[PDB]
């Protein structure tokens, strides 16, 4: 929280196109992306966006597919909002935000065109892959959703599911055949996995990467989910305040542009890193 | 095993999944159409305010347990409990839930906090309780409207009413935005959307959406269409509240 | 509700009587209280009361689908409940720390020590196996639980008998206690804990502390043992600084204590079997 | 140093996951020879000898196949000295328990110098894995690097007028590849011939079951035609001659035709053409499994870590069983009883489980 | 617009860029300070078996006969004249409860807060009810300590009208072990602004007025030429602290003067941060000696 | 597979008496009052200490004599290969909380921060054996970074027993083998144990061995940690002036 006069300062700043960090209204801040942090996972990633640090693990397990969709697998999301973020979270107080974030992440992926799940099926109705994604919060410094999304995408890109031949046999005896080639592990496309974008409205001007101090100064925030093409999967609204019908359109256009930029930058970065190789040494938490 | 409810079976799957047929598709209709609405406020007695709304197979209650002791810190609160009856929808779900009930509750709260004015209700929490008896299409919108009716009935102050409206996308080759659809048009759909606004001052209060796909212009057209629908719906609710107030005047 | 507070008078008096090596009731430091083991009518019930602390233990069975990782051996389910009759403070869902620590300790002690044969109790490897649960209930709370809870679980799991079963291929046939004679369990060794209490940062140590001694103690050392001198578990709680020789001596004590308790338990079971072989649905043993 | 090696695994719960283990590359490992200072002088236990003489000095190191198929050529005492690796020993352990046990029992002998060298945990001979190269290739290349490493080390140690190492194979492919890698290499035959010692050295050297059709097809075929059910039975005579009694007496032999029956079951015999008959029958399915707790004893694998143990029932008309118990310390010596649970399409033995112990033999 | 992503680079520890080899006496818990005849103990140590044993990580300090420790990260312990900046948290019937970087909840008694102008007669119930409408929950106060209680809390007051409630400005939260204990924490810099440097880790930055006690809120706009300066100072302070150097007039003025070429936003990127900090440090060191 | 080769080596390639290289750091998260990170092999613990601060929702628990230590444990789902759910609220994480609490209430020297919460938090990102000791040590580094007084490095580690010998700082493999594992946490300066957990069957005369072995392993851990801490303090002071 904070006072009223500070809010006046911040809102007139935005209306003037400056901010305490001396940046405009369409400018994120240096986001330190890293991938392949943890080892026991089939995929992992980490983000440090200003003062918000997120970790993401991805485990590809084998499970029964879903009766209504046996031809392909599924993603599940869990979100540990560790109290290490702010002590006001505990074994019961973080369930709220965790549930919110998980429901969002699901809503981003009831799209059927983001992660081609058909590629995750081994034997219909009998076995399939399952992507257990596990987000882990370590700080809360705002623009939380965008960072969580970037981590989900970096982890997917960094996910390596192994090839398995599930051979049927009579008298109910099943066998799984691995491929002893950890270098021959499959890779799921992310050309559609979307990034979140949080446009918080302050005064009569909208803003991206709404730092906390500015979130407290706002009244509404439109979350958009964009893909590198330009479509808009999800469009949610969060805030204890109102929101005009016209500003929605500006928010959406800005989200479109920012998503383009974000996906470009991320793709370039992660191709770079995948090129380097083990020479990078994987500096993490050290 | 839950030790606060009756000992039932571990798991239980419905029979439909064991059916063998291509279910019937709706077909064609007037895209800018609205279903017939029956909205009445004042149904329930033991509650300070209650409201009931029926639109097609949709059937929703809402009650308002009024101020209950519990500036910007001495500002009121309202906690909303959305809850779909286990006998709504093709499938059954245990009463608790924990996946979508809470999401829609957050939605209702984010769409009601603006309209309601809580400076005049300090140190108090309004318990809003929605109940979905039957799902037949746009549900969250019906719930917003019903909660608005219940609040306006209990006599809590406001700035304007809340009107919702749900839209879907036709997955045909020429995809058109389908207004106020049915559970069939909604399960056979590509994208869904929900607007909610305050029509006097023409301000959105809470919206939501999702998509197998879409694009900026399409979403914008959907938005404006839902706004027009909400406008065309407002008078029903107006008349309902007037009617309930007349009945109260009659009782005394 | 709440427990009545402890006066400084009682606290100081206790500390002094410890300094002078004097317990309250009149026993030494290396002594338990008279523990009685009484049995019920149904195979699997035991009421063990050490002094004033009474604890009940029931053992029940079921057949269920096993867990995939272990499709050969069965299952075992501990649970200890702190009945409000044990003491006022034991409201439901309030004294959760004590529940957690006791249950984890007991699970560890019995399960991970491999006290019983989870394999012998297999019926259909992959489809149906046994499931033995044991419910301990705390009735009166005067001092030492872990010892009582353990003695109870052990007397039960050694005084329990399964409904016999016949099998051919996949055809499994259960039968009633009246049609055949239930079959007992398979134990390898009976462990029972032993509780030491530290006073004045580690200087003094007592056995089987009462409730007051638990209120004016800083530390608790639990040690599980058998008649064969096999550490099964040891735990230090209370945030206390002990040393090596202390644990060594405490272990050399627990040895004798567990030997004696074990002799008693065996005598109790012997007497109960003898009684039922003469007409009578009870069995009683006294320290 | 430190190396993180990953590898996938199939669970017990029909699933796959990954492991990431550490591998420490110590540089304080010993060659086994005293002369090599900079490796450690005071190094007791099993170790080599300064002057060997049966290329007179002739240290040597074999490959896996040699340990697996000519251990008697080595267990012999006419030899004196030899090097042993880690990969060889690990493979031997994975394939054969008796061979591994013998090699350990010999390494425990201070005289027959089977000094072991941990190559995996050494900073120089260690070699990573490479895409497109199976584990067998991994171990082979590791052994080659070890040989090459050994030749250089013992080369710089002294004037080389004292010691020289040898590589030994069983097949000539590996030998020729070694030569093309620039080192000596022989086969066991050449060597055991070259010594012209007593002839004792050469003297000491010179199922997948069918499928099973479900009960539906069996019951459909019996009434309709060919197949016919009957009680299977075996004999104390032979493990293969078996008799089926129809509800007439068929005979059938061979572990295939004996497609997983037991002393008393309900088999669905098919009849073979008259080109083989007194008749000869075959089995393709079971109508009713009829098992019971078989009494017997637990023959263990000397590996004290292994869980899978073999079980010998008393009635000669039953096959040994492959059970999973972990005890294997309290049971050997005490008649137990086991219940059978299956016979899949991969094992010459079934899968059972312990149900109770009775008491030591003889009582 | 402009977005940028970048991988994480590994730190460069040991701060070898300086090369000092300090002449201090560092310690850690368990370490045994000099054991001699009657040495007095201070904050950051304790005694065991006639042996002086450290308790906290830092450098030891031996005043004439007193042995104390000066840790490198702590929470603001209460002195008796130190100024302070505080964010309010609660409004109790008798007083206000304030949040400093302290181990408890600082306290401003209703008797302490100055009154509008000098209309000083006494405190009555009307003041007890204005206790809220004037000093809202969440506001900021620039006070100085009055006293420290035995329970650890800090009662603070407002000696004059230069203190009291604060305008709109901006704020930063740093560690309290990074502000030199000196005089005149209240500075008014030539850049076009003014700054308050708490003996705690709360720094306040406000534009300097022209007239020359918070009883009125001048919620007017601020010229761009006076918000850009404030933002640059904010980022410069964050830079300084991220490099673990002290903080006072000259430090902030010289980091400012250093960050004119580099624009108002690009001086948190660790390279620019580090080079600015190095320039400032070197020039301070060389000019002062 | 094997645990102790006849030569004396382990699987990982280390003898019984040694352990794996801990690699640590102090100062991860700045929005807190104290933070740390440690990797004691493949393990990766992460600690945080929100300093001695005010109690809210007083609920009549603000001890007036001493301070109130509240330590929370958490083992991430993706820590083990087998995914799990409900990392908090379980009956094991709460036991770990109790353990850490009775340790640090012993060490943290609370008599100087009465009516104040010391909130300790621990998250385990990766687990490969020795999951309690890594957390003890990370929380120790955190406390120290937060300038919270404390008697001594409360250093922890684990020992085990295999083939008539004692192993130090077990891993997951020999931890799954079922053999006796004894975890403990002591204060080196005085030689006093702050905690002693242990879980498996073994004879009594074989106790002193694993006990002194775990103690010596903890001494080594003390050396490594204190070297880290001294580097940290030196760098910070140099940067000050
Ligand atoms: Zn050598």
């Amino acid at each position: 929280t904070l006072s009223e006069a500070e809010k006046v300062y911040i809102v007139h700043g935005v209306q003037e196109d400056l901010r305490v960090d001396g940046r405009g209204c369409e400018d994120y801040r240096c986001v330190e992306v890293e991938t392949d942090v943890v080892s026991n996972t089939s995929g992992s990633a980490r983000v440090k966006l200003g003062h918000t640090d997120i970790l993401v693990g991805v485990k590809a397990e084998m499970g029964t597919p879903k009766l209504e969709k046996p031809n392909e697998g599924y993603l599940e999301f869990f979100v540990d909002c560790s109290a290490s973020a702010t002590p006001e979270f505990e074994g019961r107080g973080g369930d709220d935000l965790g549930t919110e974030i998980a429901n969002t992440l699901y809503r981003i992926f009831n799209n059927k065109s983001s992660v081609d799940l058909k590629t995750l099926c081994i034997s219909p109705r009998e076995h399939c892959w399952v992507l257990y994604v596990d987000v882990l919060l370590l700080e809360c410094g705002g623009n939380l959703f965008d960072a969580i999304s970037i981590a989900v995408k970096a982890a997917l890109f960094n996910t390596r599911i192994p090839r398995v031949r599930v051979l049927e046999d009579e008298e109910g005896s099943k066998d799984i055949e691995l491929s002893d080639d950890p270098y021959d592990c499959i890779r799921l496309s992310v050309e559609n996995v979307p990034c979140i974008v949080t446009l918080c409205k302050i005064g009569y001007r909208h803003v991206v990467d709404a730092t906390l101090q500015e979130e407290a100064c706002s009244l509404a925030s439109l979350l958009v989910s964009v893909t590198s093409k330009g479509v808009v999967t999800c469009m949610r609204k969060v805030g204890k305040g109102s929101l005009d019908p016209e500003s929605i359109f500006e928010m959406m256009e800005t989200g479109k542009r920012v998503g383009k930029v974000l996906h470009a930058s991320l793709q370039s970065v992660v191709h770079k890193e995948e090129s380097l190789g083990p020479k990078r040494q994987k500096v993490g938490f050290l | 095993g839950d030790h606060r409810r009756i000992r039932g079976p571990e798991e239980s799957q419905p029979p439909q999944l064991y059916a063998a047929d291509e279910e019937e598709a709706p077909g064609t209709r007037d895209p800018t159409r609205l279903r017939p609405v029956y909205a009445r406020a004042g149904l329930l007695s033991q509650a300070k305010g209650s409201a009931y709304l029926e639109a097609g197979g949709t059937k929703v209650l809402c009650a308002v347990s009024g101020p209950r002791q519990a500036p910007a810190a001495l500002r009121g609160r309202l906690l909303c409990d959305f809850r779909r009856a286990p006998f709504a929808g093709r499938r059954r779900r245990a009463p608790p839930g924990g996946c979508e009930e809470r999401e829609l509750a957050l939605a209702l709260q984010e769409a009601l906090e603006p309209a309601v004015r809580l400076g005049r209700y300090p140190r108090a929490q309004l318990e809003v309780s929605a109940l979905l008896l039957e799902d037949g299409g746009s549900a969250l919108a019906a719930a917003l409207t019903a909660a608005a009716l219940a609040l306006a009935d209990a006599g809590v102050e406001m700035y304007d009413l809340v009107v919702g409206c749900g839209l879907s996308l036709a997955p045909g080759p020429a995809p058109t935005w389908l207004l106020d659809p049915t559970r069939l048009e909604e399960e056979r759909a590509a994208a869904g959307l929900t607007v909610a606004l305050m029509p006097v001052l023409n301000q959105v209060a809470g919206l939501l959406g999702s998509g197998e796909g879409g694009l900026t212009e399409s979403w914008a057209e959907a938005v404006r269409l839902g706004l027009e629908g909400c406008q065309r719906l407002y008078p029903v609710l107006q008349q309902s509240l007037v009617r309930a107030a007349r009945r109260r005047g009659a009782a005394a | 509700m709440k427990e009545t507070p402890l006066s400084n008078c009682e606290r100081r008096f206790l500390l002094r009587a410890i300094e002078e090596k004097k317990r309250l009731d009149g026993r030494q430091t290396y002594d338990y209280r008279n523990i009685r083991i009484s049995f019920g009518t149904d195979y699997g019930c035991c009421i063990v009361e050490l002094g004033k602390t009474r604890v009940l233990g029931q053992v029940s069975c079921e057949l269920v689908s096993p867990k995939l990782n272990r499709a050969t051996e069965g299952i075992l389910f501990f649970n200890l409940e702190l009945s409000q009759m044990a003491a006022p403070a034991f409201e439901p869902g309030r004294q959760s720390d004590l529940l957690v620590k006791l249950n984890r300790l007991m699970e560890r002690c019995l399960r991970n020590s491999k006290c019983i044969d989870t394999e012998s109790l297999c019926v259909v490897a992959g489809e149906k196996v046994w499931q033995i649960r044991v419910d301990l209930h705390l009735l009166n709370h005067d001092g030492n639980i872990i010892d009582a809870a353990s003695i109870a679980a052990i007397v039960a799991l050694c005084h329990f008998r399964r409904p016999d079963v016949s099998v051919q291929g996949d055809e499994v046939t259960l039968y009633t206690p009246e049609e055949r004679d239930p079959v007992p369990l398979s134990i390898h060794h009976m462990p029972i804990c032993v509780s030491f209490a530290f006073f004045q940062q580690g200087t003094y140590l007592l056995v089987d502390p009462n409730e007051r001694e638990e209120r004016v103690m800083d530390g608790l050392l639990v040690i599980a043992m058998n008649k064969h001198r096999e550490i099964c578990t040891i735990q230090s709680s209370g945030g206390i600084m002990l040393l090596k020789d202390q644990v060594l001596r405490c272990s050399k004590i627990a040895g004798v204590k567990v030997a004696e308790i074990t002799e008693l338990i065996l005598k109790a079971l012997e007497n109960d079997q003898k009684v039922r072989k003469e007409g009578g649905k009870f069995g009683f043993a006294e320290s | 140093m430190l190396k993180s090696k990953t590898f996938l695994k199939k669970t017990r719960a029909g699933g796959v996951m990954k492991i990431v283990r550490e591998h420490y590359l110590r540089d304080d490992i010993g060659c086994g020879a005293p002369g090599c200072a900079a490796c450690g002088g005071a190094h007791e236990g099993p170790a080599l000898e300064p002057q060997p003489q049966d290329p007179q000095p002739h240290y040597l190191l074999p490959d896996t196949n040699v340990l697996l198929h000519q251990i008697d050529v080595l267990e012999d005492p006419a030899i004196r000295n030899v090097i042993v690796l880690q990969t060889v020993l690990q493979e031997v352990r994975n394939r054969s328990a008796p061979v591994y046990k013998r090699i350990r029992d010999v390494t425990n002998n201070q005289e027959k110098h089977f000094y072991t060298f941990t190559n995996e945990h050494h900073r120089e001979t260690y070699v990573e894995q490479e895409q497109g190269e199976n584990a067998n290739d991994r171990n082979n290349r590791a052994i080659r690097v070890a040989a090459k490493w050994y030749n250089e080390h013992l080369k710089k140690m002294s004037a080389d007028n004292q010691l020289q190492v040898i590589f030994i194979t069983n097949d000539r492919r590996n030998k020729e590849k070694a030569i093309e890698e620039g080192i000596p290499a022989f086969t066991c035959e050449e060597y055991v011939k070259s010594l012209t010692a007593n002839p004792e050295l050469i003297d000491r050297l010179a199922i997948i079951f069918s499928e099973h059709l479900p009960l539906s097809k069996l019951q459909q075929g019996i009434k309709s035609g060919t197949y016919l059910q009957g009680t299977f039975r075996a004999s104390r005579e032979n493990y293969l001659e078996a008799t089926v009694w129809i509800h007439k007496e068929i005979i059938l032999q061979g572990l295939k035709h004996l497609n997983r029956a037991v002393h008393e079951d309900i088999v669905a015999v098919e009849l073979l053409p008259k080109s083989q008959w007194k008749p000869t029958g075959r089995v393709v399915g079971i109508i009713k499994r009829n098992w019971r707790p078989y009494c017997g004893m637990l023959s263990k694998s000397d590996i004290k870590e292994s869980r899978r143990h073999l079980f010998t029932p008393a009635d000669k008309r039953i096959p040994r069983i492959r059970i999973e118990t972990r005890q294997a310390s309290t049971l050997e010596g005490r008649r137990i009883i086991v219940a059978i649970d299956g016979w899949p399409r991969n094992s010459r033995y079934p899968n059972g489980h312990f149900v109770r112990n009775l008491g030591d033999v003889g009582e | 617009m402009a977005m940028e992503m970048r991988l994480p680079v590994a730190r460069k520890p040991l701060s070898e860029r300086l090369g000092r080899d300090t002449k201090k006496h560092l310690v850690v818990p368990g370490d045994t300070i000099t054991t001699d005849t009657g040495f007095m103990r201070g904050h950051g140590t304790y005694m065991g078996e006639e042996k002086l044993i450290a308790s906290v990580a830092g450098s030891v300090e031996r005043v004439n006969k007193l042995i104390c420790v000066k840790a490198l990260k702590t929470r603001y312990i209460g002195e008796v004249g130190d100024i302070v900046v505080g964010r309010i948290t609660e409004v109790q019937q008798k007083r206000w409860k304030v949040e400093t970087n302290s181990r408890l909840d600082s306290v401003l008694l209703l008797s302490s807060m100055n009154l509008p102008g000098g209309e000083l007669r006494r405190r009555s119930a009307e003041d007890e009810l204005a206790m809220r409408g004037f000093l809202q929950e969440g506001d900021l106060i620039s006070a100085e300590v009055q006293a420290v209680f035995s329970d650890g809390a800090v009662s603070l007051h407002t000696r004059s009208l230069k203190y009291g409630k604060l305008g709109q400005g901006v704020l930063v939260q740093v560690s309290p072990s990074l502000v030199k204990r000196q005089k005149t924490h209240f500075h008014d810099l030539p850049c076009g602004a003014s700054v308050i440097l708490g003996n705690n880790g709360f720094i306040w930055i406000y534009p300097t007025p022209e007239h020359k006690g918070g009883f009125i809120a001048n919620l007017e706009p601020v010229s761009l030429a006076d918000r850009e300066v404030i933002s640059r100072l904010r980022n410069c302070i964050i830079s300084l602290v991220t490099q673990r150097m002290m903080l006072y007039d000259t430090s902030i003025l010289y980091c400012y003067e250093a960050s004119l070429p580099h624009q108002i936003k690009d001086i948190l990127k660790p390279e620019i941060m580090e080079e600015i900090v190095m320039e400032t440090r070197q020039r301070l060191l060389e000019q002062e000696g | 597979l094997e645990l102790l080769s006849d030569q004396g080596y382990r699987v990982d390639g280390r003898r019984a008496g040694e352990l794996r290289k801990i690699q640590a750091r102090m100062g991860v998260f700045a929005q807190a009052d104290g933070s740390a990170y440690i990797e004691q092999g493949n393990t990766k613990a992460l600690a945080v200490v929100y300093g001695p601060h005010e109690i809210r929702g007083s609920r009549a628990r603000a001890l007036p004599d001493r301070a109130l230590v509240n330590c929370q444990y958490s083992s991430a789902t993706f820590s083990t290969g087998e995914r799990k759910r409900r990392p908090h609220g379980d009956r094991k994480s709460c036991e770990m909380g109790l353990q850490l609490r009775q340790t640090f209430e012993a060490a943290i020297l609370t008599q100087l921060h009465p009516r104040s919460q010391i909130d300790i938090y621990v998250q385990v990102l990766q687990a490969d054996g020795g999951t309690y000791a890594a957390c003890v040590n990370a929380a120790t580094l955190a406390v120290l970074d937060a300038g919270i007084p404390m008697r001594d490095f409360v250093c922890a580690c684990s020992a085990g027993f295999v083939d008539g010998t004692a192993l130090a700082d077990l891993s997951h493999v020999e931890e799954a083998a079922g053999g006796p594992q004894l975890a403990l946490a002591l204060l080196p300066a005085s030689g006093q144990i702050a905690l002693l957990e242990m879980d498996a069957r073994l004879h009594e005369d074989h106790l002193e061995r694993v006990l002194e072995a775990a103690a010596q392993a903890a001494r080594d851990v003390h050396t490594l940690l204190d070297r880290v801490v001294r580097q940290h303090v030196r760098e910070a002071s140099i940067l000050l002036g």
